[PDB]
């Protein structure tokens, strides 16, 4: 009956391939699903919730609490980044670990804008203008104020409102970039400087810390699925 | 309404009747009722013979004793009756015979005495026989024991002598005779005659077989076999005795293929 | 209408009560079993149950497929002594406990049965030799024809039986089978003899085993080697699985209490003994 | 000569329909002319346990007295 | 002609597997079926059917006779378990037998209501209240009338009625339970106690003895077949 | 192209299997069939035809024409079987060659009504009355005309009309019965007794004889081919 | 061009269609080009044995006497 | 029974329809009865991914001020 012919590709097991395949259990009663409270249709929903950016990884403060508390001063105004960062919302250590960063390892190309929100936690009394600022690519990073001051920023305040968040235009020359540090699809550049100072009244901490957050806009979306270098399993 | 109260009825199959007063609402087999085979289902082409009252009514086979060492009854129902009157002669007859029943364990004691006996109505109930060498070599003249009927037994003891052997059923009663625990046995048709209540049971049993209709003198069909479940004690007395008695009564029954009579090796 | 997977009755609510209704008691000499729902000896919610019995099914219980037999045939080198082993097995479940407990809580049934092989094979002895991929005959040889005499004789010409060629290493070989049962149900339990003894015959003449029925109920499988006597010697075993598929089952005895003894009901002292210890009063 | 059935899935998500509507059919096909081949269609039925369960002579209403 | 491919699982039997498959004996005509007297159309149907419970399992009362009568007495009233039993139709080795029991060991899931029925055995005279009673699990078994008195129970009695039946409403945490003696999914606590005690007058039996039964409601089901530990084929 | 799965019972042969093969010679043409007389479509028809039954089978009539002749005689009135058959249309020596017979051996149920015809070939003054009876199985075979006379029988008479034919009803335990000597599945017993004597006038041949035949009625039918034991094929 | 037919089910339960009610069939397909190469159809028919049985230059009337 | 789906093509040349106009369709057939045993048929949704980024006890403008 029916004269048929295999075609090159046959009896070829492909891991991500979708054929029906025989039941092992047939007719077995499955158990009726509840409505659980809090379901998920597609990852890159958790990329849209803030997950707080490790911005310190010295040797001593790393894999530990201080890690995550980015210190600003009393200091006189002076024109230095106080914290830098590669926009590489996957190859950057800064990012790598962050819900965001963490699920962009398990794909090779992500793009859309992303969104920094930073929390000023210090005493009520400080105040201060902080100058969040981003840089596209091909260009030398900017290393003072009057550089990064050019590039897309948010001249920030710190008050009754405690955070901000620059969003970072998805401005790039490919339509998506790869989730390696590669030259050719560079992220940019951002960093946070000191537009006046964080000025407090007698008897107050002069060294309160900052919390920074990040993550996805809809307009964000990751392609091609891969193994995250992440988790190891040794022997 | 009256004293229609289901604990009286009144039997009448054929020319016999029965009327008991404790009667515990009697058990229809499967729902099925005893019937004639209707012709959509027949097989046997000749015209079918029907003794009707001739056979149907009620034949008391012989009663047996019950005491507290007593471990149960057996009886073998197609076979059971091959004597009582004409159902007797009509039996051998015919090469050919479906027969429905009507078992009707009667056994009554006082409101002092106590014990509930299991009357258990199993459908081709093979009974295991006694020799751990050969299975099933179990002898016709012993394995139809009719009116008289066999009986259960406490613990198995094989059957040794071989020069040539006893060849019967070692049948035990924990395992329903047929290897299968008693405890379960309440799944075939079945009512307990438990002697504070009812002093009777009732089972009608409708011919299942695998065919239309069967042989009789070969082929079994139902097997009665009485168990008891709660032992009998009465006053603290040596030992009690209550005799168990039941009248079978064959219903629907027709037989085909008339010849000469059988007159099988029962001795 | 109610098909296997339906949805269980859902339990409907209830409250308190003091009627003289009495739901509760029973008496078990009428034999009737009190079919008290959960909502009777206690208060219960409205639960939409979703559960079904659509697995428990008569269908259902017998969906998987059991070995009924295993056989042994080997191709030893011509040069052999011995005569060339083609294995020979008569049609009968119970030859294995598993299948065998499962069709013998009912006392009748009838069902199509639907037979496939799984065939394997090494080489029997030390000797490093080899072997072109054999290919078996799985002759079905029916009640009553000739069963084969030499591994290679004319009843394996097989004109009108029933046969299979399997080559070994592919996909395990299928024939189904309908009931080809002589009554209307194979009897699991026959009580009663196939030959009643008459007074006028001797007492050998006319006697016969309790429980047995026909000679060839189902019938008999011969498989052989189908190539000839090669030089490495080739022991192959061809397992058997039943699986009854268009299936019916009438009167529901209870299951097998005690270990299993030949073909017959019949059980060997021993394991006369099935139960667990437990105390009396002790969870 | 299709035989096209609805098959009783539960409701899951992007199975062809569930919580968001929809059903789920299979195609058969029967292929050899002897029935004994057929593919045991396992769309069997449920009968009611009285014939075993309540089995008397006459009728046991559960809420009145079981030994009237 | 037509261009196919054998897809991964070709060539694979699969015991549980439904293909349609050539039949041997073509136009072999099938005898006529009959109308046997007492089908069945599914197993939980048997399960809905009582068997009694062996309820004393001690080395010299198991595997005889004396195994099924509960023995109770005239003995002055107490408050300790006259039989107790846990709730595992398939475990506990009280249970593990009875038809239902029985039935248990061919699945790996049970569920729905189960129905104790006990049937007094003894003298029209004897009266008495035993209360059988059910504790859903979690909690120290009951061991005297005043513990197992708090949880489910049916005071019971002893009169022209001979028999009652105490339905353990199925009341647990997972939609079935292990047909296995697993500790998450546990079964209760069943044991019937003397309310009062079996008062007899003279020139009676002073012990007589009550046979349990068991059985499911319609509500109960059993899922995911397996082989029955109950029968083994040595060799 | 369409993803298929090679099925448990692939690249299996199986003889009476019936799947479409590829045709070796394409459009040869056939040449038309003629309208031949006598055509049969079903084997059955064959087994409605007499054939004669070879009753003798002593070691020296046998094999050789004085085996279908059953000789009768004017000997004085007796009560003893002048044959005997045991209803086996396939089993008995007796018809095991028949046509019936023969293609009985060719299935492994048989079932529906058997017609003997027996033929008094003897000199037209020969006159009387013979008793050809049957009795279904499961009794003592018949030995006098006194116990066969109770079955089913035919007290045929030797006149004009030649010839006779009692119909064996099918009276059976079983749809079809085994088309071997099997216990269970008996046929019965068949035998011809003088109802009177064969008397004749003087100057008559004293001993002449009946030749028997068989034949299966509009009711009969078979089923499971399989290969007849009749022909050898020896090396 | 399929060629549907109705096969002979024994009323099997759960086999698609019988005590409880329905019919099953079956598909077929010719493949090849070439009739003989076509699967023999098993719907073949029963003519009635009289050609062998009853072959006479009259008629036979049963209830009669045969040599009239 | 068959699943005809739309594809989501990327308008190609010559893959049926695209810069030139038309549409791309795939047949697909459940074999199995066992629902379980269906293809992943991937045309799976997307919800708002508010339940976790706006989850409040009341309601947010973004053009408003956070901390009312």
């Amino acid at each position: 009956g029916l004269p048929v012919m295999n075609t090159p590709g046959s009896n070829q097991y492909l891991t991500a391939d979708n054929f029906q395949s025989p039941c092992a259990l047939p007719e077995f009663d499955v158990t009726p699903p509840i409505d659980i409270p809090g379901e998920v249709k597609n990852m890159m929903e958790l990329a849209e919730i803030d997950t707080m950016i490790p911005f310190d990884l010295s040797a001593t403060k790393k894999n530990t609490m201080e890690m995550y508390r980015v210190r600003l001063s009393d200091k006189p105004h002076t024109d230095d980044p106080i914290l830098c960062l590669s926009l590489s919302p996957a190859s950057d250590p800064r990012l790598s670990h962050t819900m965001l960063g963490e699920i962009l390892n398990y794909y090779t190309h992500w793009a859309g804008s992303l969104k920094f929100t930073f929390l000023f936690c210090g005493s009520m009394m400080a105040t201060g203008k902080l100058l969040v600022s981003y840089a596209p690519p091909g260009a030398d990073p900017p290393k003072k104020r009057k550089e990064a001051m050019l590039g897309t920023h948010v001249i920030w305040d710190i008050g009754l409102q405690s955070s901000c968040t620059m969003v970072v235009p998805w401005i790039s020359n490919t339509t998506y970039r790869q989730t390696i540090d590669d030259s050719f699809t560079e992220g940019g550049y951002i960093s946070v400087f000191y537009q006046t100072r964080i000025v407090v009244p007698l008897s107050t901490p002069r060294e309160m810390d900052i919390l920074g957050f990040v993550s996805a806009c809809n307009d964000f979306s990751v392609r091609l699925l891969r193994d995250t270098t992440h988790i190891e399993q040794k022997a | 309404a009256c004293g229609y109260s289901d604990r009286v009825l009144q039997l009448t199959l054929g020319n016999s009747t029965i009327t008991t007063q404790e009667a515990a609402n009697s058990v229809v087999a499967y729902g099925r009722w005893p019937e004639y085979l209707r012709d959509s289902e027949a097989n046997p082409v000749d015209q079918p013979t029907e003794p009707d009252v001739a056979a149907c009514r009620f034949y008391t086979l012989d009663t047996v004793s019950w005491t507290k060492e007593s471990r149960g009854w057996w009886w073998k129902l197609p076979d059971a009756l091959r004597d009582m009157g004409l159902f007797g002669q009509n039996m051998y007859y015919h090469y050919l015979g479906r027969s429905g029943y009507t078992v009707h364990v009667q056994c009554n004691a006082s409101k002092f005495h106590q014990g509930a006996l299991g009357v258990f109505a199993v459908p081709e109930m093979c009974l295991a026989g006694d020799s751990n060498t050969t299975t099933m070599h179990t002898s016709y003249q012993n394995a139809n024991p009719g009116e008289k009927g066999g009986t259960f037994t406490g613990t198995f003891t094989p059957d040794n002598n071989q020069t040539s052997p006893a060849r019967r059923f070692c049948p035990v009663d924990y395992l329903l005779g047929n290897g299968t625990l008693l405890g379960n046995a309440f799944v075939f048709p079945h009512q307990i005659i438990n002697l504070r209540t009812n002093n009777c049971a009732t089972l009608v049993l409708p011919y299942v077989n695998s065919l239309s209709i069967d042989s009789m003198v070969k082929h079994n069909n139902w097997g009665i076999a009485i168990l008891p479940l709660a032992p009998l004690n009465f006053a603290s007395e040596s030992s009690p005795e209550i005799p168990i008695t039941l009248t079978i009564a064959p219903m629907c029954c027709e037989f085909n293929g008339l010849r000469n009579i059988t007159l099988p090796r029962l001795q | 209408a109610a098909t296997s997977r339906d949805a269980l009755p859902n339990t409907e609510a209830s409250g308190p009560t003091h009627s003289k209704e009495i739901p509760a008691l029973t008496a078990v000499e009428t034999g009737a079993t009190n079919p008290l729902v959960p909502s009777d000896t206690v208060q219960t919610r409205h639960v939409v149950q979703h559960r079904s019995r659509s697995e428990s099914s008569i269908e259902s219980f017998f969906a998987r497929g059991a070995c009924v037999t295993i056989m042994t045939v080997d191709n030893p080198a011509s040069t052999t002594n011995k005569d060339k082993l083609f294995a020979v097995w008569k049609i009968t479940y119970k030859d294995t406990v598993q299948l065998r407990r499962k069709l013998e809580f009912f006392t009748y049934s009838r069902f199509d049965m639907e037979l496939t092989f799984v065939v394997t094979a090494n080489f029997t002895e030390t000797n490093n030799g080899h072997a072109l991929n054999q290919v078996y005959q799985i002759m079905y040889v029916p009640p009553g024809a000739p069963v084969p005499e030499k591994w290679d004789d004319y009843t394996w010409q097989t004109s009108s039986n029933p046969s299979i060629f399997y080559t070994y290493g592919t996909a395990p070989a299928r024939i189904s089978v309908p009931y080809v049962g002589i009554s209307n149900a194979y009897s699991h339990f026959y009580d009663g003899f196939s030959k009643v003894p008459l007074k006028d015959q001797s007492a050998a003449l006319g006697d016969s085993l309790y429980g047995a029925a026909s000679l060839n109920d189902f019938g008999i499988l011969a498989v052989r080697v189908v190539n000839d006597h090669n030089p490495t010697k080739v022991t192959s075993k061809i397992r058997v699985y039943l699986k009854p598929k268009h299936i019916r089952v009438w009167c529901p005895r209870p299951p097998r209490a005690v270990a299993y003894y030949g073909p017959g009901v019949d059980y060997k002292d021993g394991t006369l003994t099935p139960l667990s210890t437990k105390d009396l009063t002790t969870y | 000569g299709a035989q096209v059935s609805s098959q009783k899935v539960g409701a899951h998500e992007n199975s062809n329909r569930a919580y968001g509507g929809s059903t789920i059919n299979y195609t058969t096909i029967n292929y050899y002319r002897d029935s004994a081949s057929n593919a045991a269609s396992k769309q069997d039925f449920s009968q009611d346990p009285s014939k075993f369960t309540e089995p008397i002579k006459d009728v046991l209403i559960k809420t009145a007295p079981m030994l009237n």
